[PDB]
RNA sequence: UGAGGUAGUAGGUUGUAUAGU
DNA sequence: AAACTATACAACCTACTACCTCAT
RNA sequence: UGAGGUAGUAGGUUGUAUAGU
DNA sequence: AAACTATACAACCTACTACCTCAT
């Protein structure tokens, strides 16, 4: 019966490097040999040491080092190491390790060159994992008999991810880009025409009043239906700008800068889509900033758009996905659409209280994750568009703004293997474990919610 | 169709001159740089308190397994872990009689009983630092759920501002923290539901007292020779209707996992009304100053490049105040970080989000990072539902943009109140606001310690 | 025919409650009662006081024997006699260069030069402690001869300033642990050690171990609620500043702990009256401070009272202390002396007389012979003939045997040094050096209560 | 049954080592056999070494030193421990300890060198650490720990001639009682008799001007010879006090208070001993608060009286000895008298600088003790008696004061034993640490010794 | 830890209560 | 001493920086 | 650490500069 | 408004309370 495994490192030197890998294999579940450990000051040695190598031992590490290539013991149970080698005809016997980068390979003995030396150099958690890999010291402890393999296993078997790995992988984003840009931008130098106690918010198409201007995007002949003092305004008053000037930061002028041709462009998209969207007879939640919008009960059937579901229901409450959408123009002609979750109690009319709604959010927030989420949001774009490619924007009664409803696609070199469903369970069970972490002032609500 | 040129995780170093990517297997596996001799542990608190306290020791003594360690690696035992030893004798314990707090309880004001507790603790241990003889390092105050509910201008903030003159550490634990086996609320489930996760507990309450013992865990792993990295705070100090202006202040990065951190002005400049928050030339040149005044004293030499992290845009007036103070061999860099810039990549088919270090570039002064999300290591998402990037920008200067990537995810790696793989914001900002809430919290404070201890 | 009365030598508990005599063979043999485990040491200083701390650290590593143990126990090692931990590594260092010193060295005042050198080592020590992250329970200075022999003590006024955010710190010479290399023109060390080099690593130990929060031996014999008061009376002397007095107080309850608290500067009596007759408001405050100490550090109040000091207590100020003091307990005030002669030589031989023994004149008024031979040691501490202490107890019923075995017990708690026994009481001992050091800055208003700040 | 730890080694070398390690390890639980704390003198040694050795000793410790390795006795017990190791065929029973880091490995005896020593070198903890961890591994029976047995054993061997004993000791002290005092106090009311500028120690009788009265102890008729108006005075005019009354502490008028007569008697001792060894005609010295003496070289015969040394010369400095004596009638009436020593260099004139007086009795103080110190009292209270029995004052031309020249000698109840004369040197190795332990502006005054 | 909440300002609009030549 | 029509800040019209909250 | 060295006053002596009815 | 003369503390006559340094 050998079982045990041998280290023959400097006296003085490499007792760090020898101590450790000699313990963490004690730990792992091997029968290990050291000087430091087992043969404690009080003790004899080369009566000790042959005894081991002749009868008990079935592993003989050396530990390669400038400090043990040329101390006397290293050499010593080497040369017992290579006569025990040839008495058991095993030429794996010897499995060298290497700590000093600074000699090289010929420095070290000639008992050492003819087998292939263990990578300890950089970095130890490889070199103990290449031991590992080792023939007749493979991951089986010992021949194990009876028992403490789940704590080795714990740490071996399902410890197994250090590295990274490379493969190309297909992403979306959320982010909408326009395809064709209006040619021009027009400016209403109204003045007298536009009555003082007037609202912008009122009329049916994009307008900022600059100064005496007044900044839309269609004719100046389609605002009839609300004012009929349009008839003396006459058109080459109005000025116009192309937009491949103010996108390019080419057109430089006093009237309008280009950060300001840029920030007015902005608004009038922004508020384009707002009044086509709410053209399109769905609902409308309020918010701090911007406003929520979704799908009352009714209009989708089957729950069911592209297959893929969007209205839902739980406990009492149902819920209705959403969105809200705000552009810009710096890395692109694009606008961006963020995504948001309205609920309800009965399908007609909202919560009383937002402090329920964000309570009920992320409660909703552990039942479903990234591809449900990618769902919804690219079935809530279909369903938003009427034709294939682009969506229809009512800006005026004879220019359309069409925006890529396909959302933006980028690609990525490096990527990651794809596991089983397990680790779904470990990500809802690590909301429990923030859950567990943070929480301030929750008693109130949790008692107010049923 | 573009492509997010990733970057590589940096390691940080261990003991012996090791570096693995995780803390939690690396210090499981190897060990921290310098060990200390062990902790002496003071509390104050209710016999309760110490029974609670004793028995979680006890507990984190021997070696405890969460459900699974794809998440929260093995606790192999805090003696075999860090090397240290902290046991339950030579404990000191300083009473709290529950009489006084219940007749200081019944008054109308919360204020005021929030200042005669605050007062009432640090006079504990003061008088234990001032005449007692026994060392104690770590102090750790315990309380109750009646105090932390019916007291409801908070206790940690306040407590850390008035402690800071006498440079005392100090560390807060509920009791819900390391209780949470009868902390039970009237259905039955646990409010803090632990069980599955002592070993992250005592993970992170391992990893903060052995930091505020005095040993360094970790260290990072390459730093170029003259580089150091600032970290601006803008935390709005927010004392009622006072002229309120701004309390900015800094942390600094240079060789160590040690932050060298200093207070800023009280702010008399820039009112909210022009709160864009910008320095005055006198105060960045204090600034800046005070930078390089502690480089030459913790390095004995000179910078060769300074980084500055920001959450606000810069301008040009106090660059060019900054220029005139730094030598002409030195190049400056500023940094903005965002976190409110929707921008969310969705996966096309697969069981995971969008993994750490894929970076979008888009210019070469401003690009995003995806400093959270999934990592082959630990084999799950920081994150939940999908991961939000940030968005960093290169206001003024000349570099690349491959450098600040690199040295922010770098930076986001560093965390020592919690035993995390990785954060979002980078360490440098998450800092700031406790250091900002600290600093901003009490009126006395003229020149306050440097060293990290006495505010996590 | 008048005979002396022997008074007992007093135990000192150790380890495991086991008592000695002997402090130093105590240690060697059970060590301290509450262990520590491990202090992390800080020096500042050149690399040449670098270099002599790391070689004394190191050599106290090793055994240090003496030519007899008799009277100098040989030294185990540090951690054989404490069980701590001390090494060469993880010692924190910080530097001064000779440009500024030699830049500054050529002024007219003194003083100055002592006033930036002393702040010098005190915003390095602070910024030190308010800077870095590596924790430091001991700052060892060092300090160069050449400010010695050309440049008002340095370490009282250094402890004074640095008395205000708690840093323990030891003072250690050049010449004290280099004294192989530091000799005069002659050729020989005028420091030298040759055969002492024991209590050296004996008195650096314990102080280190002191100042490390341990407490290395404490005396067995306390009755239940009893408390020595041991008054200071040490006089301030800062010319035409008023003085008047800055006694201050020590009191031992149920360990070696001295908690000293601030008396009041003392407005009455400015020095052309000394005669140290306290007004009723002054006492009461101070009693106040010592019971309100004891109720909080005890929880029981205190049955019996002793107040050491160095002049004689009249009676308006008896009656101011009684009337806050309760019903119930007793106080008594022990006067002690060195200047009233009295030499006993011996008869046959040439050994001098023997600790413990007592004269008794009256039931107020006692010797007590505290230095001389000691059994034990097969030596005697004093040099040439020991003088003896005058006792005498001015009014309040108490046992004369009672107070002479109290101060003998009282004499052995020394904690600066590892000796048998010093004259003086402990209390008185201390005395002096929190007034040194409490009276040399007066724009401290809350001082610590702790001894570490102070030896 | 074996239970017992042997250590062998060189009894007067490493007693400190051995008896430290005795003593741990009979308070760690082991029990432990050695010459130190069992060998007493008196036995029959070998016998009961060998029986111990082959009969009850699990253990063997053999200290390697310096001294450890060529003295016979540790080299026959080393021969029968291997004897016995051979005979049990146990190779755990021989446990060298090394404690001299000058000791190298290579000169160490044959049956040491097989087995590897317990380090002792650097430190002793850790070595007692792994002297206990390997006798614990080696399974060796312990008792549960009792250090109580260690301080009865410290207490019986260790504390044999270093404890106090029960005899009788007599001690004489430096108080010398009077045993006669003048019965009653002269207080003379000249008033006008004596000018307003008279000093009143130029009186050859002790004396002191009190309000309306002079206090002395001689009649009237004394000061007839140095004040002509004095014999016009009428003697019914002096007060007379018996000083039973003060001295019995039984008087107390109006005029004078019992604190001031005693105040007043203790002036007139003080001053008539003053003027009493003036006139003996023995040379002054302007001493700082007292007034202090000394007596010329050349007048006592051989420099001796009663075969006792008084005076002397050591470095081309004559120094002599002196007393000063004041009086204290507190507890008893006594005339105190303390020692002092002066210097001087040719035996007439003084040093200049006190600091070459201090430094000279300072370093004159140690090369003798108290025996010479009480043989040279004696001496000058015997020179200074005229008489034989007490001293013959000079304080009035009748009315005298005899104090005896014996002082009063105490005897005690317990002391101790007395060693040889290595003591008084230690003592001066005493005087050598008081060097060491303290020092202040010592560069100076011994640069101007030469 | 991140998504929703409130106060209210980055930087140019036009309504108040004076004064430039 | 007073004619024409702008000033002098400056409140306020759609939007971006922060602190506080809820909950897995 | 102890013995000489030194400024300054207990506490009731007798010289400065009044003021009391 | 003024005879006697001690007054009301006060400067100081020999020796008690603490310091402080010189070296063993």
């Amino acid at each position: 019966m050998r079982n045990k495994i041998f280290i023959s490192h400097a006296t003085p030197e490499d007792d760090d490097f020898t101590r450790w890998l000699s313990l963490k294999l004690i730990g792992l579940g091997y029968e290990v040999w050291c000087d430091i450990l087992f043969l404690d000051k009080g003790v004899d040695f080369w009566s000790t040491i042959e005894k081991e190598i002749r009868e008990n031992t079935c592993k003989f590490l050396i530990v390669s080092s400038t400090a043990g290539n040329k101390r006397e013991g290293v050499l010593k149970e080497l040369a017992v190491a290579t006569k025990v080698k040839k008495h058991l005809q095993d030429d794996m016997f010897i499995i060298p390790l290497a700590i000093d980068e600074n000699l090289s390979y010929d420095d070290i003995n000639i008992e050492i060159v003819r087998l292939n030396a263990i990578d300890f150099k950089k970095s130890w958690a490889k070199g103990l994992q290449d031991l590992l890999d080792a023939f007749e010291k493979q991951n089986v402890p010992k021949k194990p008999p009876d028992h403490s393999k789940s704590n080795l296993l714990y740490q071996q078997i399902f410890l197994h991810d250090k590295q990274a790995i490379e493969k190309e992988e297909t992403y979306d984003s959320n982010w909408f880009p326009i395809i064709s840009f209006p040619n021009e931008l027009r400016f209403h130098r109204y003045d007298w025409r536009l009555p003082k106690q007037f609202d912008v918010r009122t009329l049916a198409f994009p307008a900022i009043r600059y100064k005496e201007y007044l900044c839309t995007f269609a004719w100046e002949y389609d605002f009839i239906h609300q004012l009929p003092k349009t008839e003396t305004y006459n058109g080459q008053e109005s000025i116009r700008i192309s937009t491949s000037d103010i996108l390019s930061g080419r057109y430089d002028t006093d009237f309008i800068r280009n950060y300001e041709c840029q920030r007015l462009i902005v608004q009038l998209i922004n508020k384009a889509f707002e009044l086509r969207m709410k053209d399109k007879n769905v609902r409308e939640y309020q918010m701090s900033k911007t406003f929520a919008y979704w799908i009352e009960k009714g209009k989708l059937e089957k729950d069911k758009f592209e297959k893929i579901k969007l209205v839902g229901k739980q406990k009492n409450k149902y819920w209705h996905f959403g969105i809200s959408a705000a552009g810009k123009l710096y890395p692109s002609p694009v606008l961006m659409v963020s995504s948001h979750i309205i609920f309800t109690m009965d399908g007609i009319n909202l919560i009383k209280s937002k402090s329920i709604q964000h309570s009920s959010r992320r409660k909703q927030g552990k039942n479903w994750w990234n591809d449900k989420w990618r769902e919804k949001l690219l079935a809530f774009i279909r369903f938003l568009s009427d034709d294939q490619n682009a969506i229809y924007l009512n800006v005026g009664s004879e220019e359309k703004i069409l925006i890529s409803n396909k959302p933006l696609k980028f690609f990525g070199k490096m990527s990651y293997v794809t596991p089983s469903e397990v680790t779904l369970e470990e990500e809802s069970v690590l909301a429990d474990i923030n859950n567990f972490e943070e929480d301030t002032e929750d008693l109130d609500e949790l008692e107010d919610i049923e | 169709m573009k492509e997010l040129i990733y970057i590589e995780e940096p390691s940080i170093l261990f003991a012996h001159g090791q570096k693995c990517t995780d803390p939690r297997d690396g210090l499981a596996l190897f060990g921290p740089l310098n060990q200390i001799y062990g902790i002496k542990s003071g509390v104050v608190g209710t016999q309760k308190g110490l029974q609670i306290f004793k028995s979680y020791l006890d507990k984190i003594q021997k070696p405890i397994y969460n459900h699974n360690n794809i998440t929260r690696p093995m606790f192999p035992g805090f003696e075999a872990v860090f090397g240290c030893k902290w046991e339950s004798q030579n404990i000191v314990f300083k009473e709290i009689t529950d009489e006084e707090i219940r007749r200081y309880l019944f008054n109308a004001s919360t204020h005021k009983r929030t200042y005669d507790l605050v007062t009432l603790f640090n006079d504990k241990i003061i008088t234990a630092n001032k005449n007692d003889e026994e060392r104690v390092d770590v102090w750790f105050v315990i309380v109750p759920e009646e105090i932390y509910k019916y007291c409801r201008a908070q206790f940690h903030d306040q407590l850390k501002a008035r402690l800071l003159e006498h440079t005392i550490p100090t560390q807060i634990l509920r009791e819900s923290t390391l209780a949470w086996r009868d902390f039970k609320n009237t259905f039955g489930a646990p409010i803090r539901d632990f069980s599955k996760i002592e070993g992250h507990l005592a993970w992170t309450i391992s990893t903060a007292a052995y930091y505020k013992a005095g040993g360094k865990p970790w260290k990072l792993g390459d730093i170029r020779p003259g580089v150091c990295y600032l970290g601006l705070v803008y935390k709005k100090i927010e004392k009622s209707k006072n002229p309120q202006n701004a309390c900015c202040a800094a942390q600094m990065f240079l060789d160590n996992g040690d932050g060298t951190v200093f207070k800023g002005e009280v702010g008399p400049w820039y009112n909210p009304e022009k709160g864009e928050y910008h320095l005055k030339p006198k105060e960045a040149k204090a600034l800046l100053t005070q930078a390089l005044e502690s480089y030459k004293e913790q390095n004995k030499s000179y910078p060769k490049e300074v980084f500055i992290h920001a959450r606000t845009r810069f301008n040009d007036e106090e660059w060019n105040a900054f220029n005139e103070v730094t030598p002409k061999n030195t190049n400056l860099v500023g940094v903005t970080i965002t976190k409110s810039k929707p921008l969310k990549l969705y996966k096309t088919e697969g069981a995971f989000p969008i993994m750490r270090g894929n970076a979008y570039i888009v210019d070469e002064k401003k690009a995003f990072l995806w400093t959270l999300g999934f990592v082959p290591k630990l084999q799950s998402t920081l994150s939940m539902e999908v991961p939000n990037p940030i968005f960093i920008e290169i206001n003024k200067g000349e570099a690349e943009i491959q450098q600040v990537l690199k040295d922010i995810l770098a930076l986001t790696k560093l965390n020592y109140n919690a035993c995390i793989y990785a954060d979002g914001e980078p360490v440098t900002l998450r800092f700031a606001n406790k250091i900002g809430e600290i600093l901003t919290a009490s009126t006395e404070i003229k020149t306050p310690p440097l060293a990290f201890k006495y505010y996590i």
